């Protein structure tokens, strides 16, 4: 049973990486990451693929706040699913999510990208991607 | 064999959430019990475990935890956050819904603690709380 | 593989063959007495490259947030 | 194949501590919760609660919440119940049971006997029942608390034996008797020794009986 | 904290009837309900979970059925190791209770007790207590009546009996009754004898020896 | 493994796509927009689904979003806002027992404001189990 999940990390000071180990994070049977690939998967098949961000939404506007997972002519990007929302407003937080059957094959790799790192919530289960096999 | 839990709350008690398995539409399959308002994980394995409040300076919040021994005791798994603020003209709506994939153990002890529990929108289409076996 | 974005690796076999040519979905694979089969995508179905998919995109109408066409070739070429 | 063995009942004086070991074998220990679940001299069953020997996570029935503690030992593949303060109530069978799912008890022990009193242990004795198709057997007499073991030429003679419930005589101490029926024929050819224990007194004997 | 109710507390049934027992929830349980059968002494045994599925090995002649708050098991040919109580268990939420139990006891060809007396052991003579017991071996219904007779005075408050579980391949009790006294008064005597009366017999039975 | 997984379609001048891009219907899985979504085998199914929306008002949007079936109603989320441009997406997820022949649609409160860019919004089912 190929799965994963992983955590939101916070990078140099307005990025963002992705936990693999930690608290809850784990990768079964060789399935395979790395922050500037993206997630791989060791079989053929049918996934249910998940992606929630939790942000901090407190401003100084008008938030163009947006969520994105994407897999890999080679070097073109294929876009999967993707949830949004733009929020105007010191305060407010919100989160974003989605999940999808996406029908991936072995070596494939799905990444997440996401508009505004510079305030995305880390406080635990609040930003999170993984993939299972169904 | 595959062991699945839906719950949802119970209406009569507005005032807590409380979650119960007896309706049609509400149950426990294949191993699932429950262990004062938390969901025993049956046997250990991976699974997807979900959860979804609906509401309607007030603070709004609703986390799925996993019990521990160890350090933190209760470790959120799903956690989501919302503002809302005075202003109030409209009869405003929310959903926080999320679901994800973990590594659990037999025995484990899911349970959901929420805050803004006098708003929400008991019912079996809205606040609700599960799990299955992959 | 070989040169680039004209053939894809299929790994049922361990020889490269070709992709497909815009405007068209993989109707079978190579074989290894066989090159990949194409066919032309439907009404409002559209690719844009030379592509190892199995199914066409969907060409969508200009979402009012407009100049033509679509077409099997090229997509909503909305501006 | 899987193999659950309580050990450690016996006797205990009222407000007493003791407690007991469960042993497991043939599945890998650590992916399986244990429970431990009771039952009053001839009475209904009661679940006490539970451990998991990986992550020590237990969960208690509220019954027995800060009096009994569930512990684990995954280095022994064994699982503890100690049971502090002890009662009238809690006299019982205990068994240690390990499930497929959680809620479904399957594989279960033995089970073993706390018997919760203010007496004293004290062993049995052995006298023969000598025949006059014949009929044998063993007395077993005056001993405290329960339980006691009788088996015939160590488990070979298993047919034909009633071995008795145990009585309560008026002495405070328990009695009972184990029969068996034999070919009257051979009773020259045959041995016949019945096998007592009696675990809280550390008594153990095999008392030959024939014919005078 | 759910309670659950059977509804037989026992109940008698011959080889190869129809048996079923109900088992009554306290509130609606989904269909998280389980059945053991214990027998005596010996731990309990999984028959069903999840309401209806078999286990691993039981007999096909289980069967359960039930929904939300009423539970029903039910046995097709009642074999006699077909014997012990039947715990129902609501498997739904913790700390998952047991019902009271049904106690079956399995008819059959009324037998007769294979009656036995035994002299008291010398050895137990050593120790100036003496007691002699009566068997009753292999018999059919429990009901039985044993009397003890030392030179035909009929005995009273030292006569101590006690019978076994329904066998689990005859279903025949057994009955045991020892007769204590005094080594004095055991020696101040001559006749003792053990007098049975049970249908299996034309006549109540009487066994005797004497020294 | 019964599964699809549908794509949100402009129609008029809203439907579901089931070949497009991710949109797929597995073995005999059948739909057709007026009907709904049919499973070929009875058993627990993961339902969910996603709306993407674009609000640009010129209020208070009563958005809502809900998967049905006298229908009956499975799974519903809801979003209000009041609040030029204005995108927000609403979702959920959930066990259903389906029975074969049964069919689940979307039933959505605002399709003259939603979101049609890729996976925004979608629908779907997978057998989990029952057998």
């Amino acid at each position: 049973l190929p799965a994963a999940h992983l955590i939101g990390a916070p990078l140099k000071g307005q990025g963002l990486g992705w936990e693999t180990t930690k608290e809850q994070a784990f990768l079964t049977s060789g399935t395979q990451f790395s922050d500037a690939e993206g997630l791989a998967l060791p079989q053929d098949g049918l996934y249910y693929l998940y992606c929630l961000v939790g942000y901090r939404g407190r401003a100084p506007q008008g938030r163009s706040v947006t969520l994105r997972s994407s897999l890999y002519g080679p070097g073109t990007p294929e876009l999967l699913l993707e949830g949004a929302e733009t929020v105007t407003p010191p305060l407010w937080y919100t989160s974003v999510g989605f999940g999808g059957l996406v029908q991936l094959r072995r070596g494939e790799r799905v990444y997440v990208n996401i508009s505004h790192p510079d305030m995305v919530d880390f406080a635990r289960g609040k930003t999170f991607f993984g993939a299972v096999m169904v | 064999k595959k062991p699945a839990a839906h719950l949802i709350g119970d209406p009569s008690k507005q005032n807590s959430l409380l979650w119960r398995a007896n309706t049609d539409r509400a149950f426990l399959q294949d191993g699932f019990s429950l262990s004062n308002n938390s969901l025993l994980v049956p046997t250990s394995g991976i699974y997807f475990v979900y959860s979804q409040v609906v509401f309607s300076p007030l603070y709004l919040a609703h986390e799925v935890q996993l019990f521990s021994s160890q350090y933190p005791f209760h470790v959120p798994l799903l956690s989501s956050q919302k503002m809302v603020y005075p202003g109030l003209q409209e009869p405003w709506l929310h959903s926080m819904y999320h679901g994800a994939a973990f590594q659990l153990t037999q025995g484990d002890q899911l349970s959901t603690h929420t805050d803004g529990i006098p708003h929400l929108v008991l019912s079996p289409s809205t606040v609700f709380f599960g799990a299955f076996a992959l | 593989c070989r040169d680039q974005e004209k053939e894809y690796y299929e790994p049922q076999h361990r020889i490269c063959c070709s992709r497909c040519p815009p405007g068209t979905y993989v109707s079978a694979k190579c074989s290894r007495i066989r090159d990949t089969v194409c066919a032309t995508c439907a009404e409002n179905s559209y690719n844009e490259h030379w592509n190892y998919l199995t199914i066409c995109q969907l060409c969508r109408p200009c979402d009012p947030v407009e100049i033509a066409p679509c077409t099997s070739k090229r997509k909503t070429q909305c501006r | 194949e899987v193999q659950l063995v309580e050990s450690g009942g016996g006797l205990v004086q009222p407000g007493g501590s003791l407690r007991l070991s469960c042993a497991a074998s043939g599945y890998t220990f650590t992916s399986y919760v244990i429970h431990w679940v009771r039952q009053a001299p001839g009475k209904g069953l009661e679940w006490v609660g539970y451990n998991n020997p990986y992550n020590a996570g237990t969960n208690y029935n509220e019954k027995f919440k800060g009096r009994f503690t569930i512990s684990s030992d995954k280095s022994k593949n064994t699982a503890y119940l100690q049971m502090n303060s002890l009662r009238a109530e809690d006299t019982a069978v205990y068994y240690c049971s390990r499930p497929t799912m959680l809620p479904w008890f399957a594989y279960w022990g033995q089970g073993t006997l706390v018997t919760v009193s203010s007496a004293s242990t004290k062993g049995p004795s052995v006298f023969p029942l000598a025949p006059s198709t014949a009929a044998l057997g063993c007395l077993v007499k005056d001993y405290f608390p329960e339980p006691v073991t009788v088996s015939w030429n160590s488990g070979a003679l298993t047919s034909g034996v009633h071995t008795f419930p145990a009585v309560l005589q008026s002495s405070g101490l328990y009695s009972l008797s184990s029969v068996v029926t034999v070919p009257s024929s051979s009773l020259g050819t045959q041995t016949y020794i019945c096998n007592v224990n009696h675990k809280p007194s550390n008594t153990k004997v095999d008392k030959k009986v024939e014919p005078k | 904290d759910i309670q659950m109710t059977q509804s037989p507390s026992s109940l008698s049934a011959s080889v190869g009837d129809r048996v079923t027992i109900t088992c009554r929830a306290s509130q609606a349980v989904s269909s998280a309900v389980a059945w053991y059968q214990q027998k005596p002494g010996k731990a309990p045994k999984l028959l069903i979970y999840s309401a209806s599925h078999r286990y691993t090995g039981v007999p096909s002649r289980f069967s359960g059925s039930g929904s939300g708050t009423d539970f029903t098991l039910t046995i097709s040919s009642l074999q006699p190791e077909d014997f012990a109580t039947y715990y129902c268990q609501e498997s739904y939420s913790t700390p998952w209770t047991f019902g009271q139990g049904t106690k079956v006891e399995i008819k059959r060809t009324v037998a007769a007790p294979s009656v036995f007396i035994f002299p008291p052991s010398d050895e137990q003579l050593k120790s100036g207590t003496a007691s002699v017991v009566c068997l009753l071996n292999n018999f059919y219904p429990r009901e039985a009546k044993v009397q003890w007779k030392v030179d035909n005075a009929l005995q009273s408050g030292n006569s101590q009996e006690s019978v076994t579980e329904q066998d689990s391949k005859d279903s025949t009790y057994s009955l045991s009754s020892t007769l204590t006294l005094s080594k004095a008064d055991y020696e101040k005597h001559k006749v003792y004898a053990c007098e049975v009366t049970h249908q299996g017999l034309s006549s109540p039975v009487t066994k005797s020896f004497n020294r």
